[PDB]
């Protein structure tokens, strides 16, 4: 029958690599995927107009953003 | 800087104190911690200024550029191990201590608060860099290129001496850059040329005109163990940066006598990266590509008006991960096949096929495919110099002309067969040697997301 | 097109005109001019090179485009006679070189 | 099915890509900068001919 | 270099635990949340407030009396001008 | 009913005065000539689940044709010239991964390297207009643009002719469609029937509140337009390969089109593609 | 190889699969059905023409 | 390039042009004989100017009208899809190291990869031999004994012997 | 939001439709169906995030500065009070590039909204626009001083030729 | 049109024991074929024809040179030839370019950029 | 590392017959027409005795060429003359000379005198004179 | 796709041996020699493989001529040049 | 199929203040897209079957 | 070019049986355009004006 026996180089290395990228860019990557849902649902800022401060103002926390 | 200088000076009282061989996993692993801390402080705000602490720092605030100068310890370890792993321990100590000893020059460079802490620092240089030079070579022509290295960049610094002097008892005091609200213009004299002329020609021998660039195809040619010290020493000619600091003010007047650093930076430009295409040195190939669309800054800072600083800042760290990582295309694939003539490295692309993206994703970075950081480099200095004169449109287009047939001439000579002998070359590109080709373009394609970190003042 | 007179308001594109443009206009027979409206023709969101003769045929011709929705044809024979309208303007305008062939010469 | 391997395709991000855009119409002070309705004399005013 | 081991970086052992120092410190860590830290850093250059201090300053002048774009000289009159 | 839509996305930087973030564009030729060109695409790879049945290498080519249709179809969807030239280059690269399909064959990548060096001559006249309206109209945004028609426009469009003779394989430029053919078949067939030649020409149509006036424009044009046709017409008999006969006859229906803007025709120029 | 469902030749002239020529007939018919809009009805120039304007005195 | 075949090298070439120009079958075959005939005029004669004259006219009508842009049998030196299998093109021993588990697959392959050697690693006390004794000092092709006297082995062994197949 | 004074628009003015026919028209098949496909996951999911948004607040204020010396001082060996006076002026600059991309951006809202026309109408943007462009360039852009931005050093002397050489000079203005 | 290309010429009998050129090359093949088959190489052959390609094209050329010609003094053509020619063009712009400027306008009301 | 005939020396006339070949086998015995005195244009410090240049050229000719590979796929030993312009040459076509190229162009050339007319297509030529009156000749009535 | 063995390589050199008006079905099979019946010098070296030039026709270079006098040298290296029976 | 696009271009080059060389050259190049046709019907569609063997 | 073509066809099938004539002049089918240019423009820049200014 028609058959025969490829031949290719090499592909172990190259398949023992690109875990290591795709396996430890999940290790932080994901668990700080949950800090940018989790703190958008339960964490804003508003709004405006102005307020006062009374007397002195705020400190920095200026911003109106979560974790800036 | 508060304390970075401080922990990586107390890395170098690691490294010997160690054991056998964890003196490399003991010296990558610390050095990669300074990268949160040099983040840390910095890049914050931001309008009108930041003055750091002191007479030691104004924290290189509308300038970052110093966040590359830290990635490069851990990274040419990882680079180095190829052929270094023969000598002796006690040298193996020795070339990671002066290492460390060049980056901490360059940390208290391109802040340095002054212009006198700047030039003794832009001078405490070129001690480490020659040890790597004329010891861990290969065969001659060492020696002279030792030499050549020396007495350009030596011969025009020191009539930055006879000048800087000169001001700092003519007006007030050089001390501070903030101090430097009152300014005299300069006007058209003949003395006023020179006070010019040999604070600007300093700088000029670094990074180099169409003429004497005599030095820069020597030292980059025959280099060391794997690109070693040539990853330091393409950072340490975009760190003549300083024409930056200076000509901005301190003579602002002075367009008179632009005109022979224009004319022979501009027809340079178109010339000497086409007499690159006929290299038959794979190192040199490269070499001369520094030379070209790094003068391009040239006309960038000579010609002043921003949307112009907007391009001449982002081209300084444009290929400052290109050409780095060009030079480590290059310092693989010599480990293997043991010359560096790119006649002799055909029969590839079947063998390793993993780096085929590694050879292309350099060169699709000089054909520079608008969405990165190098075509939103050279896109603002074309809108610049076209408001200079219309004329200039068709050597800087000529210029991209010639670039083009330019690079993929390095990819394609590699898109061959048959192989005809190599036993050898059989190692497939192992775990290191595409781990210190990554984090060049991974930084290199992210930042061009949210590149208002790389601009100017502006 | 067909007075030379100022214009009030400096506004450009060339509906600041004597009431409407038309190619050449009148000129003889008739000596007359005259369109559709000219706050319609702004309120029509319409091209310039519409605003000519067989204007206000065409205003209620491609109404039907839309007034029949699922449609292949609103006025197929209104097509033909739009182009009898456009047919005896062009051959209206035709008439030139017959006279100016001939009124060019003595007399 | 033709049930799980169409409907995890297209229906998801239609449901995520309209939730970034109705929430921001209010936002950004130019939404998308829609043109005019083009209207013939058919509502209020004459035909006329036809002549 | 091939005794038919795998091999990083130098040889067998600790040397194989060059990988997971530069694996995990190099990117996973910098190249991820220090990627992450300048993404949403706070107003870069004073410009966030400068969007809502030209949003609101311009219906001021738009209301009543001033103009805009001025360039009045900086309050003239405190000048003394020098002829010649 | 109309109702076009232009869109207002995200910001990239913003520059002293003028802000680029990203668009798009919905006027006759983004809801007429996507799902033309697309249903095109949709019937193109099912000959190539053929034509490439053996090749060991199938997934790559049913890649790189994904990514050529993306960079494609972000040009006609573009209303910032600074958009167009990233679909403009975009395109351009994906050329050289496609005639350079096959390694070796000393006279395939060397066609590759004629490939991509006669779009850099023709990238100089699109940078060229690209730095004009900086300097004179503060932007790019296509609308602004339209706004007041400007005065002498005989230093941008003529870099803007230059850069549409580029892609669209007029005469000066004309030898590298019928070498560019040495590649796989459904290649070709994508990338000389809908696509990377009918886009060199589909710039100028754009542009069609700019060209009608300025009567150094339209003369050139057409002159230029009617010396392909001949050309490619003389050259194409005896001449003996299948597909050197179909780049020929690709070529001359250039040779309408590029007359099309010159007689003022816009969407009678448009309409041909289409077809 | 696997499957010798249509054989190679000397020529001999290997046919069809006697259904490949039903679909080669059937857009013959509907072209040619076409050519209905392009006579009935659908003319040279339906615009009428001038009757040679000389008497415009 | 001996004058016995110096016509016979043009003689292939003559028809082979030929055949591009025709547009029948039998057109080009009837002109066969028809275009041996003039090549037949001289058939037996001196070697010298007095038939040269056959060939130094020949440049004339043969180079005059020779292949515009001709037939080219695609897989030879020039036409296309002549050295187009490439994207494979047959990496022969490529097969070094591979850290197994990826030396899993083909166990027989693998197996009889070891047997093969012994011809190529023991051949050279017996090749290499009378390679020094056969060629006398430094003279033309170096093909050995076609036998080798005993087996030939092979010289050409393995690259030569086991070269690379196309598909 | 925002206040519509300052992104102005006419209203919409969608006409009333005439179908005319019983041709069989696909818009009742169309809006009818798949707008209630997108109503439950979007509109459900938005007003849960809006309670749960709506369960804590967070603040961040006005941030308005302090302007008591603007221009003319001090004496010219002075550092601190012409430190001050470069902190007046360069966010007396990065504001004046803001207001022209806001009337800008009033340009992209008539042309988009007419289309058409584009020329005749709106009668406002480009009589507005080119006075408050060629009211940028003279006086508060330092061309070709720009490189340095030159606070108070050069701001003040385009203004110096604007009174030095202007309105006087004329022969005889 | 480079070039003619010279692919016939004549022969027999200028110079008929010429041969053995071919002896030449069959040495450097007996020598290349026997140095290329071995079972334990592992590396390239040096094969210095490709050494004395390098070696007398990047060094060589300077140790070689006297500047005894003027065909080496023609430079002063090409190396500060055209370097003159573009000071020339670019002092006649932003000169003609600048009095239009000053002395008149040219630009219109919205160049903010520039 | 090969230091004897490392490369050439400064020549080409320091006794030619000895260069090719101590190594560098250009020549067999100094005549073969690439004996090493081809310093053409000496002054010049490029090409020494060198052997190098001037010998025969204009291709690698990218066919057979079987020995075994002869040209610029397979390596032969010492046949370098000079290179990186022969990647992709080529040969003579079948004519030579005849610039019917610009001749070509030199059509519309003629035809550039076909750009100073116009193309109005009612009426033709019309041969009367000066009665054609292209716009006006007389007031509205 | 197609495959092919080594007994059509056998039949189409003997049938165009049938194919000749010079050579008669009474030749040898495989064994000839070409010179049992040879002549020319000329027309009975490259015509003899001029039939198969328009059959087989791989463009058949200058070392083919005087292998080709032995007539199963021929059948020798077709088999090797276009990867051929096993 | 490109009856809209094809007749209705070159009547409208037919009034026009073109080159008048255009029109000598615009529709002169459609008499010789005829010739495309035939000639791959002349040689692939319409001789004797030559072609060398194994169909 | 219906008539054209096959009456040149039939012309090149069914005539007198035109002589295998070496006498045309084709510049016709080659261009004679890629022929010069890309045996000169490459050799122009690449070779003299390379070697020039350079080394
Ligand atoms: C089951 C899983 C468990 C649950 C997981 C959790 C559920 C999913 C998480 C929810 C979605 C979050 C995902 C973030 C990406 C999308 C965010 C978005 O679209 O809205 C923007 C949204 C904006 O929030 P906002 O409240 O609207 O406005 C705040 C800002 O002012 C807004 O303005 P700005 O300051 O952000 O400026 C815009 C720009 C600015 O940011 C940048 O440009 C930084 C990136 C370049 C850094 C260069 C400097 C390096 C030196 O941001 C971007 O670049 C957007 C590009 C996409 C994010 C880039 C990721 C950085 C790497 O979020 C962000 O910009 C932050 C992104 C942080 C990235 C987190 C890392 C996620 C990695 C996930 C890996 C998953 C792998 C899965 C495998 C798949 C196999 C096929
Ligand atoms: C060439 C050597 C010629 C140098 C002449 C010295 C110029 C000079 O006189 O200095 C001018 C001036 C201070 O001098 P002075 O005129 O006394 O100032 C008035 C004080 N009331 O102002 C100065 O202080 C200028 C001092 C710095 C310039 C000195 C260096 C000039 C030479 C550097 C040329 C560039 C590098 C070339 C050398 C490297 C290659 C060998």
């Amino acid at each position: 029958g028609k058959r025969l026996f490829i031949i290719k180089p090499s592909g172990f290395y190259d398949k023992r690599f690109l875990k290591l990228l795709r396996f430890y860019i999940l290790l932080t990557g994901i668990p700080v995927a949950i800090g940018i849902t989790l703190i958008n649902v339960f964490i804003g800022e508003a709004e405006l107009a102005e307020i006062p401060e009374g007397y002195v103002p705020e400190h920095w926390e200026y911003f109106k953003h979560p974790i800036s | 800087m508060l304390k970075y200088i401080i922990p990586t000076i107390m890395l170098m009282p690691l490294t010997w104190l160690s054991k056998n061989n964890m003196i490399w996993v003991n010296s990558t692993a610390h050095s990669l911690l300074i990268s949160f801390t040099s983040l840390l402080l910095m890049n914050q705000f931001g309008d009108n200024s930041l003055n750091f602490s002191l007479l030691f720092f104004s924290d290189s605030l509308s300038t970052p550029l110093l966040i590359l100068t830290m990635w490069l310890l851990p990274l040419m370890l990882m680079a180095s191990q190829h052929h270094l792993s023969k000598e002796n321990l006690t040298r193996k100590k020795l070339f990671i201590t002066m290492l460390i000893s060049l980056q901490l020059f360059l940390i208290m460079t391109f802040t340095a608060m002054e212009l006198i802490l700047f030039y003794i620092l832009f001078e405490a240089t070129l001690v480490p860099t020659l040890i790597i030079i004329t010891r861990w070579g290969n065969q001659t022509e060492r020696l002279n290129a030792g030499l050549y290295f020396l007495f350009y960049t030596l011969a025009g610094s020191l009539p930055l001496l006879v000048a800087l002097i000169y001001i700092q008892n003519t007006v007030g005091s050089l001390n501070f850059l903030m101090l430097q609200y009152w300014v005299q213009p300069v006007h058209n004299s003949w003395s006023n040329v020179f006070m010019w002329l040999a604070c600007m020609m300093a700088f000029m021998v670094k990074m180099p005109l169409y003429g004497l660039h005599l030095w820069l195809p020597k030292a980059h040619v025959e280099a060391p163990i794997a690109g070693s010290m040539v990853l330091a020493a393409v950072l340490l000619k975009l760190g003549g940066y300083g024409m930056l600091r200076i000509t901005l003010i301190l003579n602002p007047m002075t367009d008179f006598m632009a005109y022979p650093f224009i004319m022979l930076s501009l027809w340079g430009m178109i010339m000497t990266s086409s007499i690159c295409l006929r290299q038959t040195d794979l190192k040199s190939l490269i070499a001369y590509s520094s030379v070209s669309h790094m003068a391009l800054v040239i006309v960038a800072i000579l010609i002043q008006t921003p949307w112009s600083y907007m391009g001449a800042t982002a081209l300084m760290i444009a290929h400052g991960l290109t050409s780095s990582m060009l030079f480590c295309l290059a310092n693989s694939n010599y480990e293997r096949i043991h010359s560096r003539t790119m006649i002799l490295a055909r029969g590839l692309q079947t063998l390793l096929p993993l780096m085929a993206t590694w050879w292309l994703l350099a060169s699709l970075t000089n054909l520079a495919l608008p969405p990165t950081i190098n075509l939103i480099g050279e896109l603002f200095v074309v809108m610049s110099t076209f408001s200079w004169s219309n004329i200039t449109i068709i050597l800087m287009g000529v210029n991209m002309v010639i670039t083009a047939l330019y690079s993929l001439y390095m990819l394609i000579m590699t898109q061959r067969g048959k192989y005809t002998y190599h036993i050898n070359n059989i190692s497939p590109s192992f775990t290191r040697e595409n781990a210190l080709m990554s984090l060049h373009i991974l930084p290199l394609l992210l930042l061009t997301l949210n590149p208002k970190i790389i601009l100017g003042p502006l | 097109a067909r007075r030379y007179l100022g214009d009030a308001s400096v506004e450009p594109d060339p509906l600041r005109m004597p009431t409407f443009p038309p190619d050449y206009g009148f000129p003889e027979r008739k000596e007359r001019e005259m369109v559709a409206t000219q706050q319609e023709m702004n309120d029509a969101q319409l091209v310039l090179q519409q605003r000519d003769y067989c204007a206000h045929y065409l205003i209620r011709f491609l109404k039907c485009k839309r007034d029949s929705f699922p449609n292949f044809l609103a006025c197929k024979h209104e097509r033909h006679d739009w182009d009898y309208c456009e047919h005896l303007d062009y051959v209206k305008r035709m008439k030139e070189f017959e006279r100016e062939r001939r009124l060019l010469q003595r007399k | 099915r033709h049930s799980i391997f169409a409907f995890t395709h297209v229906l998801i991000p239609v449901w995520i890509i309209h939730y970034y855009l109705k929430y921001h119409v209010t936002t950004k002070p130019y939404t998308i900068v829609e043109k005019k309705p083009r209207i013939f004399p058919g509502d209020t005013i004459l035909e006329t001919g036809e002549v | 270099k091939n005794p038919d081991s795998h091999g990083y970086d130098k040889d067998p052992a600790v040397d194989i635990w060059n990988m997971r120092v530069v694996f995990f410190f190099g990117f996973s860590i910098v190249l991820v949340l220090g990627s992450t830290f300048v993404a949403y850093l706070p107003d870069y250059r004073m410009q966030e407030w400068a969007r809502r201090e030209a949003e609101r300053l311009v219906k001021y002048r738009e209301a009543h009396g001033l103009p805009i774009m001025e360039s009045n000289c900086f309050d003239p009159s405190k000048i003394q001008l020098p002829e010649d | 009913s109309g109702q076009e839509l232009i869109i207002s996305n995200w910001h990239w930087l913003t520059i002293q005065t003028l802000k680029l973030s990203l668009s798009f564009k919905m006027d006759y030729f983004s809801m007429m000539f996507i799902p033309v060109a697309l249903f095109v695409t949709w019937s193109i790879m099912e000959f190539s689940m053929w034509y490439m049945y053996s090749d060991p290498n199938i997934n790559k080519f049913f890649k790189y044709l994904l990514l050529f249709l993306i960079t494609m179809l972000i040009l006609v969807t573009a209303n910032n010239l600074f958009q167009l030239f990233i679909g403009w280059e975009g395109v351009g690269i994906m050329s050289f991964l496609l005639i350079g399909w096959w390694y070796g064959r000393a006279d395939a990548n060397t066609a590759a390297l004629q490939a991509i060096l006669y779009n850099r001559i023709g990238d100089i006249g699109f940078i060229l207009a690209m730095a004009w309206f900086l300097t004179n109209l503060n932007t790019w945004d296509l609308q602004q643009i339209f706004m007041l028609n400007p005065s002498d426009s005989n230093m941008p469009l003529i870099g803007l002719a230059l850069a549409a003779t580029g892609k669209s394989a007029q005469f000066g430029l004309h030898p590298w469609l019928p070498s560019a053919m040495e590649g796989p078949t459904p290649v070709s067939a994508l990338l000389h029937s809908s696509t990377m030649v009918v886009a060199g020409i589909f710039l100028l149509i754009r542009f069609y509140p700019l060209t009608e006036n300025n009567k150094y424009i339209q003369s050139i044009t057409l002159c230029l337009g009617a010396i392909t046709t001949l050309f490619t017409a003389m050259c194409a008999l005896t001449q003996n390969d299948i597909k050197k006969i179909i780049a020929f006859s690709t070529s001359s229906q250039l040779g309408l089109m590029m007359v099309t803007i010159g007689i003022n025709q816009p969407y009678l120029a448009f309409l041909h593609i289409c077809t | 190889g696997g499957g010798a469902h249509i054989e190679p030749r000397y020529r001999q002239f290997p046919q069809l699969t006697r259904s490949q020529v039903i679909q080669a007939e059937f857009f013959s018919a509907t072209m040619w059905f076409w050519i209905l809009w392009r006579f009935w009805h659908d003319s040279d120039a339906v615009l009428g023409h001038f009757p040679y304007p000389d008497p415009s005195q | 390039l001996t004058h016995q075949q110096k016509v016979l090298r043009l003689y292939k070439r003559a028809l082979r042009h030929l055949e591009s120009w025709c547009i029948h079958r039998d057109k080009y075959r009837y002109f066969a004989c028809l275009l041996r005939a003039r090549f037949d005029e001289h058939k037996n004669e001196k070697d010298m100017v007095k038939a040269t004259q056959l060939l130094r006219e020949a440049e004339e009508e043969f180079w005059h009208g020779q292949h515009p842009q001709p037939y080219i049998f695609p897989e030879s030196p020039g036409g296309t899809s002549y050295e187009r299998y490439e994207c494979y093109k047959v990496p022969e021993w490529c097969l070094d190291d591979w850290h197994p588990s990826e030396k899993a697959m083909y166990p027989d392959y693998f197996a009889k990869r070891e047997q093969w050697k012994k011809l190529r690693r023991e051949s050279w006390e017996r090749e290499v031999k009378q390679l020094q004794e056969e060629t006398p000092v430094g003279g033309p092709r170096t093909e050995a004994l076609p036998p080798a006297r005993k087996q030939g082995d092979l010289p050409p062994l393995w690259w030569h012997i086991v070269t690379r197949p196309r598909e | 939001s925002w206040d519509k004074d300052v992104y102005p628009e006419p209203p919409r003015r969608t006409p009333a439709p005439s179908p005319q026919t019983s041709l069989p028209n696909p818009i009742t098949y169309l809006t009818k169906a798949f707008d209630l496909l997108v109503d439950r996951p979007v509109t459900l999911v938005r007003e849960f995030i809006e309670r749960q948004h709506a369960k804590n607040k967070y603040y961040y204020y006005h941030r308005e500065f302090r302007r008591v010396p603007d221009i003319t001082e001090c004496q010219e060996k002075d550092v601190l009070c012409m430190f001050e006076a470069e902190m007046q002026w360069r966010r007396d600059y990065k504001v004046d590039q803001e207001i022209v991309n806001i009337i800008q951006e009033r340009l992209k809202a008539c042309q988009q909204r007419e289309g058409e026309s584009h020329r005749q109408n709106c009668a406002k943007e480009l009589e507005q626009f080119t006075q408050v462009v060629k009211a940028y360039q003279d006086r508060y852009h330092d061309l070709g001083a720009h490189y340095s931005a030159r606070k108070c050093l050069a701001k003040q002397k385009q203004r110096m030729l604007a009174e030095r050489k202007a309105a006087k000079e004329a022969a005889a203005a | 049109t480079t070039l003619d290309p010279a692919e016939y010429d004549i022969s027999s009998e200028t110079r008929k024991a010429q041969a053995e050129r071919l002896a030449i090359r069959s040495r450097l093949k007996r020598e290349y074929q026997l140095q290329y088959y071995d079972p334990s190489r592992r590396g390239v052959i040096e094969d210095p024809a490709l050494v004395r390609w390098t070696y007398a094209r990047s060094a060589n050329i300077y140790p070689n040179f006297r500047p005894n010609t003027k065909t080496s003094l023609l430079g002063a053509l090409f190396g500060i030839g055209p370097l003159v020619f573009w000071y020339y063009v670019f002092k006649t712009d932003r000169d003609r370019k600048e009095k239009l400027i000053q002395e008149g306008k040219l630009d219109r009301t919205f160049n903010i950029s520039y | 590392a090969s230091h004897i005939t490392k490369d050439m020396l400064p020549g080409p006339y320091p006794k030619t017959p000895e260069e090719r070949a101590a190594a560098a086998k250009k020549y067999n015995m100094r005549v073969e027409d690439y004996e090493p005195y081809p310093d053409d244009g000496t002054g010049y410090g490029d090409y020494p005795k060198l052997p190098d240049r001037s010998q025969q050229e204009r291709d690698p000719w990218y066919d057979w060429d079987h020995p075994d590979l002869r040209l610029n796929w397979g390596e032969p030993m010492h046949w370098d003359l000079d290179m990186y312009i022969r990647n992709r040459v080529d040969t003579s076509p079948t004519p030579v000379n005849w610039n019917l190229m610009c001749k070509h162009l030199f059509g519309f050339v003629a035809f550039m005198l076909f750009m100073f007319w116009v193309g109005e297509t009612y009426p033709a030529y019309q041969p009367v004179g000066p009665k054609q009156y292209p716009y006006n000749n007389l007031y509205l009535e | 796709a197609p495959p092919l063995t080594l007994e059509g390589i056998k039949d189409r050199v003997l049938y165009v041996l049938k194919l000749y008006d010079k050579i008669d079905p009474e030749k040898l099979s495989v064994n000839s020699h070409f010179m049992k019946d040879l002549g020319l010098d000329s027309l009975d070296q490259v015509e003899i493989i001029m039939a198969m030039e328009d059959e087989f026709g791989f463009e058949i270079p200058d070392i083919d001529a005087e292998k080709l006098m032995c007539p199963q040298e021929i059948v020798d290296y077709i088999a090797d040049k276009k990867d051929v029976y096993e | 199929t490109g009856f809209y696009s094809k007749d209705l271009i070159i009547e409208a080059a037919n009034t026009s203040y073109t080159n008048a060389w255009a029109l000598l050259m615009t529709l002169i190049a459609t008499s010789f897209t005829a010739i495309y046709s035939t000639r791959i019907i002349f040689f692939a569609l319409l001789g004797q079957p030559r072609f060398p063997t194994l169909v | 070019g219906f008539i054209l073509a096959l009456e040149i066809s039939n012309m090149t099938k069914n005539l007198k049986y035109h002589y295998p004539s070496n006498a045309f002049k084709f510049s016709t089918l080659l261009g004679y355009f890629p022929t010069i240019m890309h045996r000169l423009a490459p050799y122009m820049n690449l070779s003299m004006s390379q070697k020039s200014a350079s080394s």
